RNA sequence: GGCGAGAAGGGAAGUGUGUUUCAAAGAA
RNA sequence: GAAGUUAUGGUUUGAAAAAAAAA
RNA sequence: UUUUAUGAUCCCAGGCUGGUUUAAUAAGUCAAAGUUUAGCCGGGAAG
RNA sequence: AGAGGCUUGAUAGUACUACCGUAAGUACAUAAUAUACAGUCCCAGCAGUAGCGGUUAAACUAUAGAAGAGUCGAGUAUUAUCCAUACAUACCAGGCGUAAAAAGCGUUCAUCCAAAAAAU
RNA sequence: UAAUACAGGGUUGAACUGUGGGUUAGUUUCAAUGCCCAAGGCAGAGCACUGGAUUGGAUACCCAGGGAACUGUGCUCCCAUUAAUAAGAAUCA
RNA sequence: UUCUUUGCCUGGGGGUCGUUCCGUACAGUUGUAGGUAAAAGGUAUGUUAGAGACUUAGACUAGCGUUGGAGCACAUUGUUUCAUUCGAUAGUCCACGCUCAAUCUUACCAUACA
RNA sequence: UGAUUGGUAUUGCAUGCCUGGUGACUUA
RNA sequence: AACUAGUCUUAAACACACCGCUCGUCACGUAACA
RNA sequence: CGGUACGAAGUCGAAACAAGGUAGUUGAUGGUGAACCAGUGGCUGAACAAAAAA
């Protein structure tokens, strides 16, 4: 495409335009990133440091940083994995058809075999947390040497699910009744376009001119701020 | 038939078309008549 | 068609017939005494600058091409 | 939906049975497939627009180079066209005037461009005046404005180590009759750069 | 004396031009 | 070199030749 | 006897063909028909 | 503004090729402007069908109307051309009671299709 | 639309027959009234026209009279052209 | 949007030598200019109907009185005047605004003071 | 016995307030 | 037997709602075709 | 030439929409300043009025 957009120009954020709306006129407003979801995965500082020594005391982690840079292997992860492993092995544990079907169910639950890395749960030479202890695997055949059973490694799929559940974890009265209220709320376009990025418009503008617009803003916004503030201060001085 | 019947209704055919039906104002047919 | 719409055609047909009847009486036949092109003529050929020939090819004209 | 391709002669019958609406741009058929044509004004007058609109529309009957005579609207305020005047004519429909389907290109031939025009200049053939060009450069000589927050911050942080344009240092905070000084390396940077690049 | 030489053709032609599917041997 | 290859637009205004007869 | 509504008889206008990428679960050949270096063709005469 | 062109009444999802919510021009600087205002008054004029202008116009003219606002940008706009976006040229993919459209009722030729489709 | 004469079509049955049809132009039998032509020509009624009224006014509506048209194996198919909104197969007990 | 085959439609609407054919004839004719953003089908209400029906609610009728006939008063209209202020104008103006004007009220006119 | 910030000039087709005429005012 | 207010039915091309909508000659200028 | 399309609203009437005040319109006609009128045959894209059974 080329030239200016001919037709209806809507904000890419999905917010309406009007006299008392976030936007005064029609436009794309792709530079206005405050109207889209940008997680804060870094730190934040303050304008002033009251302390007499520059210790970096104002610097602090952002709330979204704890979800941006997670840590896996925590004790609650371990506990959740243990409970879920018990529940997930319930089927093979309570199967009473035969060794063939038991192995089939075990392979379905945790694929493994030659050339594969499994948990070794069903292997005869691996220790399991049974409720009723029994022979590891009558008296005639056994292991005359010590040969302790090796430990069982985790189920990678289930452990990954448990670890990733954190990203999906979500954190009388003045009796005044609302009559101008909505029964079923409302679902505008902005609620979607704020966070679902793939629905928004891809710009045809040159990155050179995008950068130029940023540079112009960095120099012109303070002047407009001071223009309106000076209007207000002059009016107050005149009133005084 | 749309534009054709419109011409019939507004009367252009009544003037410009021969009619073996004759009439005292319409054009007549001097040849033996057959369906066309 | 409806009666209201029929009246327009009624009037125009009647006017035609009446104006022909008016001349029916006479016997002496009256005597009645273009660089620009029409739109249908203009639509035959394409004016886009191809390789040289103004109107000497199917790609130059708008005739039904056998393909 | 395939009832229209019945029989053996479908390939010749059905292509005849199709929509027969007018061409999209038949309103300008007398340009003969051309972007624009030159013509001679045979008549120049003012016509009355169809109601409810009222007023006078400036129109001219013009004999194109093709020999056809057509009605042409004169867009803009004021014109000098008379009889025997040559005008370039483009496709444009003036809905008010009955039968008017062409407009005249301003600033071409004997049709002068609209006077006292500063917007939509390219649609009336108006050049960018020297005054406008000079103002489009002198306009961005940035103005210095303060809100007393600059004064507070200057007297709290900046006055301690500050350098004047000549390099002089400050020895006291801002008085009540002194404006906040400009930043020697940031204020009016773009305009100063352009002026210095010019000379 | 010997080779090569169409300002690289749109001047003819509608059931034509071209297209598609084929075929084409000296030393017999 | 051969064999097959839907026609289109200008609205179109159906029979054309040969043969027979004629003088 | 030969053609002819499967358009004979009989006017005017036009040489034909190819061009890789080609967004969308619209493609494995750009999908009835849109081209751009090019392919094939386009008389004869010093009488 | 390293730059101009067009818009600055409503109306059009501004598409679309890899990614397909897995991120920071994230924070500070840094908060906004125009259905504010001025000139004209069914005039001048504008506009794309609708339409606006009736002496206080987000619809005409004006951007020192403000370092104004939206888009593209060394370009941009107007006109023109089309297989002119599903004014589905309707095979995919439109219709014929009432809104355009069943021939006045019938007998037939040729074609077309049916009943032993595909194969033979 | 009584009887009679000459021809169909429909319905019911028996026999015969054995995919023998559905649609239909370079096709043509029929088809209101009017008009052209021919016939007859004053049973009725009835355009134009005449005159007796109403109306500012009527070239009309109302009244009286009226030589146009009212019966054709002809010329002939214009239409708000005739059992409907084309004909055939399938779906239903 | 089950299938077969013919006929016709493309918003509205307008104008309009081919014949060795008998020519003012035969055959043939929706289509090109000029206008156009509408046009047209239905259901749902309302309004109207020199359309109909109904309740008999008012109107009539019946009873007691009027008014148009004469005189006066008020208002209005016509006339006139320097001015006889102004509004109200079918129902819903006309003893109404003005539930009272010789002065004032006065808003009309004339004169002379600001 | 305590005066005041012009116009009874147009515009009731800019209005507020106030009136005339006609319509209505039904629920558990 | 008539009128007003209703109320009901029917018709409508009226919806600014019958003081509605609406037809045409003539007159009047700008044009295309012929 | 006759006709036709646009702007304007001027004169003359009131033809249609209600039973539009004579139902409308249609085929071919006759007559008339204009819309129109009259006969005839079509249609409804019209109304009014409208049965007991002896």
């Amino acid at each position: 495409p080329r030239g200016s957009h001919r037709g209806g120009v809507f904000p890419v954020s999905g917010l309406t335009w009007g006299m008392n709306r976030p936007y005064l006129k029609r436009g794309l407003y792709q530079h206005r990133r405050d109207h889209i979801f940008t997680p804060r995965w870094g730190t934040r500082t303050a304008n002033f440091n009251p302390s007499a020594l520059p210790d970096g005391s104002t610097r602090r982690w952002e709330n979204d940083a704890f979800k941006a840079w997670p840590l896996y292997g925590l004790p609650h992860h371990v506990k959740l994995y243990a409970v879920n492993e018990a529940r997930y092995l319930v089927p093979a544990a309570r199967c009473t058809a035969g060794p063939e079907i038991t192995q089939y169910i075990l392979n379905q639950l945790d694929p493994g075999g030659a050339g594969r890395n499994c948990s070794g749960i069903g292997r005869p030479d691996v220790r399991l947390p049974l409720a009723k202890p029994a022979a590891p695997s009558s008296p005639d055949v056994f292991d005359p040497f010590g040969t302790p059973l090796s430990e069982r490694s985790r189920i990678k799929r289930l452990y990954n699910l448990v670890c990733e559940a954190d990203s999906w974890r979500v954190k009388n009265a003045f009796p005044f009744v609302d009559e101008k209220a909505a029964l079923v709320r409302d679902l505008p376009l902005a609620e979607i376009l704020y966070c679902r990025h793939t629905h928004r418009l891809q710009s045809r503008r040159h990155p050179f001119w995008i950068d130029m617009g940023y540079k112009k803003r960095i120099v012109r916004i303070p002047y407009l701020y001071r223009r309106r503030v000076a209007k207000e201060e002059a009016q107050e001085r005149e009133f005084g | 038939c749309s534009d054709r019947k419109r011409k019939i209704l507004n009367g252009t055919e009544y003037i410009r078309r021969k009619s073996s039906h004759r009439g005292r104002i319409k054009r007549g047919s001097q040849a033996p008549a057959f369906k066309r | 068609i409806s009666t209201c719409r029929r009246r327009y055609f009624k009037m125009r047909k009647f006017h035609k017939k009446k104006y022909k009847k008016k001349l029916m009486r006479l016997k002496k036949i009256p005597f009645v005494e273009r660089t620009w092109k029409t739109y249908r003529e203009t639509r035959l050929y394409r004016k886009q600058l191809r390789r040289g020939l103004p109107k000497k090819g199917a790609r130059k004209l708008r005739l039904h091409r056998e393909r | 939906s395939t009832r229209s391709i019945s029989g053996r002669l479908f390939y010749k019958r059905r292509p005849l049975q199709v929509p027969k609406l007018k061409p999209p741009n038949i309103r300008s058929k007398w340009l003969e497939g051309a972007p624009q044509k030159k013509g001679i004004c045979v008549k120049v007058r003012v016509q009355t627009p169809r109601k409810p609109n009222s007023g006078l529309r400036k129109v001219a009957r013009v004999r194109l180079s093709t020999g056809r005579t057509v009605l042409v609207y004169i867009p803009g305020i004021g014109h000098n066209l008379n009889v025997h005047s040559v005008v370039l004519v483009r496709g444009g429909r003036c809905k008010d005037v009955p039968g008017c389907n062409y407009k005249a290109v301003r600033g071409v031939a004997d049709l002068l461009p609209v006077k006292n025009r500063e917007r939509k200049r390219s649609k009336y053939g108006v050049k960018l005046s020297s005054e406008k060009k000079e103002w489009r450069l002198q306009r961005w000589n940035n103005k210095h404005l303060t809100i007393e927050k600059d004064r507070e911050l200057f007297n709290q942080f900046r006055w301690m180590t500050w350098r004047n344009e000549e390099g002089e240092m400050r020895t006291s905070p801002l008085a009540d009759d002194e404006e906040v000084p400009r930043h020697t390396q940031l204020f009016n940077r773009w305009y100063r750069l352009k002026m210095q690049r010019e000379g």
